């Protein structure tokens, strides 16, 4: 039925469809005009410590890709409960294809049964996994993989051993059908300790990936580079944004790897091919609120932008000019998505209370009768002598 | 009131016994959705004034304890029953208030 | 480093309340400079906000056209001097300030008691001249607004006095590149560079609403939650969910049928129902042999 | 809050799409600035795909008419100039027409490079009377509107055929409020709603550079 396949090529995003879920957060440096920040400090919210999250779940990337005019299908499992059906509704309205979504009447969305040990130090040892960890190999939609030209997945699908085998099966099937494999690291919280565990866990999927995207912090962690630059200092020194030479990332290279993308938020995106390497400057002075401070919207927007460009010109995966254009397009997509999320969520003042940025920048009258800015009676005046 | 606790205070609180369900809110200061989760939990705490206990643990301070509890991201809630035979429930992401009420009543 | 660069090529201080800046942006593709120039000019002249005194209250004054013993100026002249005072502030809301002085002497802008969110631009601006040791107390109101507007003071909030731009050919017709220059004049409440950045941010916030989801897209901070509450309400008083919220993705349609319906922008169950049996045949690759198998799935549903 | 909505949509034919959109509520003077910027972005800042060169193979003797072809060479070029295309191509690619003999040569008979698609398959190219083989090489480019025996084709890159904006003002006492309407006509290579989105993004990309900072 390849005569029925349209344009752009379908992209299969594989994993979990969570709601406002963050895998991890690392200290980061962003490009910023600190003269403006001092002038606007009383009106522009900034975090005390800038910590950036790599991104979100596979579901958010599918939603972001559909917003760019792409064609995205989400492959995963949701429960038949109300929350699972609400998430399925949200994906369909965002025009993500959910024919590859398995609805499980036996499993529960976003809830896992753990057996907490009360003998020594506390341990958890999950017993009954949630709905978005129980996709089986028999439940893989091979029809979606046949149409899809790119297969997207993240490390979160490798955490559960049952779910890891399904991810490996889906990847192997996709490679047989000539799909490009896009591996977005987005390293989950437990894996940031014991680098040796991380290498063993991701080694098999790493060698099967044609395109890999990592953050600058993730690249340093996998390469055994201890962070040496400063954090949260009011300058834009080039040591905070260093383009590593290709020899530094060679130990992570493998035979079938086409492109390696290294992200530093929307501030800077680095790219590495077998022949070419380079970097593109961006902009990360976007409106940020306490509800959006982890910058996970940018990460999903960046990856969606990369996927959109790589899929419409798949033969230009080694053209240096197209790579620079692709990196700049991803930066713009991340900036817009972060900017939109600030407007949607707003500021702190299901009981959830939010105010607009107009209300956030509204000061108090200072009309206190005891206060020094109003007209007191003639008694307490103290007319300041000229 | 939702109280901040360390890893040792929570161990003393889990090993001990109680007559109400215990909600543990793993969070970090840098996570936007965790701030939204804080607003939901304080509404829930008011609804169940004494019928439940809500505590929060900073995963940045207690990354070893967060890992040993198999916290894979934020926000993350643990619903711990006062009945020892019952097993706890781990929820991930920003879940609606009604699900918390269902968890507390039906299985906690 | 960047291919497209911008820079301030001249920044001049004519006086305390007259700032000049010239900026360059190059290289631009043909037509882009015209788009940026007119949008930037309109934003600079019409979208940047300022703050100034909106009204003044006098203590022992019959009307604003009388005279005060000990003041060289008249009450009407005082209001004009107040109207010309340049203030800066980033916050909104009606603020109040105070003038509480005893003469004789020169009342200037530095004699105003300002709330912590508001600042004076030019200290030397003249308010009144006192020729007698009298007591003068004047209440003030201050607002941050756009455009222009106790005795009211006709406030003109706009801080950008003038703007100009020019477009020049970069050179040989490689892509017919162009060079953009922007000139900005401000009153000192913000620098020309700051005005350039604020206009750019204001322009983005004017164009970005089209990138939000269309109105009435999600069922009505967290657009997922309201639909969940609908499901809880449906679970009680067992009602089932309407066909407009059921999508063809959840029907066990063959992939060839699914692609045809999506290609025709048929998304929900209700959209499929309103289509007749002749309309579906008009769609390519969907034939009469596919009607019975599609109807049977809907018959079984 | 500020929201947009599509109030009218219509598809007269495969190459005639109409859409009307609303943005409200806006403060005084904002709708004119948005409408002016959006219209300029819609008419020249949106990239379209067109045939820019044609090359008749088989050495057709360089005459004004070809044996077996009803239409002259110029008429074929005029017909090729009217074919509506859409694509995501970077740079320039080649297409090809290779028709055996008698019948109608239409856009359906164009062999397209990877990302290029045809909007109206029934668009006419040439009528072949004799069973001669016709082989025409085409040059396909994607460009903005404002930007060897091979005949050039003066293509006008305008996927948006027309665009207009109007403003309605409402008031209840001192409180003013204006509503912006935007009308978009496209040639079918893009929907009016898609054109609205690309114009907004292209405008935003034009003003992001002013917010750029430099490494120190």
């Amino acid at each position: 039925i390849s005569h029925t396949y349209g344009w752009p090529p379908l992209v299969c995003c594989f994993g979990s469809a969570q709601h406002a879920f963050v895998p991890s957060g690392r200290p980061a440096n962003r490009l910023l005009d600190y003269e403006r920040q001092e002038r606007m400090k009383d009106a522009v919210w900034a975090p005390e410590k800038y910590i950036r999250a790599p991104g979100g779940c596979a579901g958010g990337v599918a939603i972001a890709l559909a917003s760019l005019g792409g064609k995205a299908a989400f492959m995963g499992k949701l429960g038949d409960d109300d929350f699972g059906q609400a998430m399925l509704y949200y994906l369909n309205v965002c025009q993500v294809q959910t024919r590859s979504v398995k609805i499980d009447s036996k499993r529960v969305t976003a809830c896992s049964t753990m057996k907490i040990s009360k003998r020594g130090r506390l341990k958890s040892t999950c017993v009954k996994p949630c709905a978005e960890d129980s996709l089986s190999k028999s439940e893989i939609n091979v029809d979606v993989l046949k149409e899809a030209k790119m297969f997207y997945f993240t490390t979160h699908s490798l955490l559960d051993k049952k779910m890891m085998s399904t991810t490996l099966q889906a990847i192997k099937i996709s490679k047989q059908l000539g799909n490009v494999i896009f591996y977005d690291l987005n390293l989950p919280l437990p894996l940031w300790q014991s680098l040796e565990e991380t290498k063993s866990l991701i080694q098999e999927v790493w060698d099967l990936a044609d395109v890999i995207e990592v953050t600058k912090q993730e690249l340093e962690f996998l390469c055994g580079i201890e962070p040496t630059e400063e954090f949260d200092t009011k300058n834009n020194d080039s040591s905070k944004f260093v383009h590593y030479e290709p020899e530094t990332v060679e130990p992570l290279w493998h035979e079938n790897l086409k492109i390696l993308f290294v992200t530093n938020g929307t501030s800077k995106i680095h790219y590495y091919t077998k022949e070419h390497n380079g970097a593109v400057l961006g902009m990360e002075d976007v409106p940020i609120t306490p509800f959006t401070r982890d910058m996970s919207a940018s990460g999903d927007g960046i990856v969606a932008g990369l996927i959109r460009m790589l899929t419409v010109q798949p033969d230009l995966m080694n053209d240096k000019g197209y790579l620079e254009r692709t990196a700049r397009y991803a930066i713009e997509c991340g900036v817009v998505d972060q900017w939109l999320l600030a407007q949607t969520r707003g500021y702190p003042p299901n009981g959830i209370r939010s105010i607009t940025e107009r209300e956030y920048r509204t000061s108090k009258p200072y009309d206190e009768p005891d206060g020094p800015y109003v007209m007191k009676p003639v008694e307490e005046r103290e007319y300041r002598k000229l | 009131l939702v109280r901040k606790l360390s890893a040792q205070e929570l161990q003393d609180l889990v090993k001990g016994e109680r007559k109400v369900p215990l909600i543990v809110d793993f969070y970090a200061t840098w996570c936007g959705p965790c701030i939204l989760m804080a607003q939901e939990l304080e509404m829930l705490a008011v609804e169940y004034e004494s019928n439940a206990m809500i505590v929060k643990v900073d995963t940045d301070d207690e990354y070893e304890f967060a890992r040993d509890m198999q916290v894979r991201g934020l926000p993350t809630l643990f619903f711990i029953s006062p009945d020892p035979s019952k097993d706890a429930i781990r929820t991930e992401g920003l879940i609606p208030l009604q699900m918390m009420r269902d968890i507390i009543d039906n299985d906690m | 480093t960047r291919t497209l660069q911008w820079k301030c090529v001249e920044s001049r201080r004519d006086s305390k309340r007259l700032y000049y800046g010239r900026f360059i942006l190059s290289p631009l593709m043909k037509g882009q400079a015209d788009t940026i120039g007119i949008a930037m000019r309109r934003a600079l002249l019409g979208e940047i906000e300022g703050t100034c005194i909106t009204r003044a209250k006098f203590e022992n004054i019959p009307h604003d056209y009388s005279n005060i013993v000990g003041i060289q100026e008249s009450v009407h002249e005082i209001l004009m001097n107040l109207n010309e005072i340049v203030l800066k502030s980033n916050l909104y809301g009606t603020r109040n300030a105070l003038i509480c002085v005893q003469g004789p002497g020169y009342i200037t802008a530095r004699d105003i008691i300002l709330p912590p969110s508001v600042e004076i631009v030019d200290n030397t601006q003249h308010i009144a001249t006192l020729t007698e040791p009298i007591n003068l107390c004047i209440g003030l109101k201050i607002e941050r607004n756009r455009g222009y507007s106790s005795y009211p003071i006709d406030a003109v909030f706009m801080p950008v006095q003038n703007a100009n731009h020019s477009i020049h050919s970069y050179g040989n017709g490689n892509e017919k590149q162009e060079i953009l220059f922007i000139e900005i004049w401000t009153n000192g409440s913000l620098t020309p560079k700051e005005a350039l950045h604020e206009a750019s941010r204001n322009l983005i916030n004017l164009f970005i609403p089209f990138l939000h989801v269309e109105e009435e897209t999600f069922y009505l901070t967290l657009p997922l939650f309201p639909f969940h509450n609908k499901l809880v309400n449906l679970r009680q008083k067992k009602k089932e969910l309407a066909f407009q919220y059921i999508f063809i993705d959840q029907l066990e349609l063959p992939p060839r049928i699914y692609n045809c319906l999506k290609k025709s922008n048929i998304h929900t169950l209700l959209d499929l129902l309103n289509n007749s049996q002749e309309d579906l045949i008009k769609m390519e690759h969907f034939h009469i042999e596919d009607v019975k198998k599609l109807l049977d799935i809907l018959e079984k549903k």
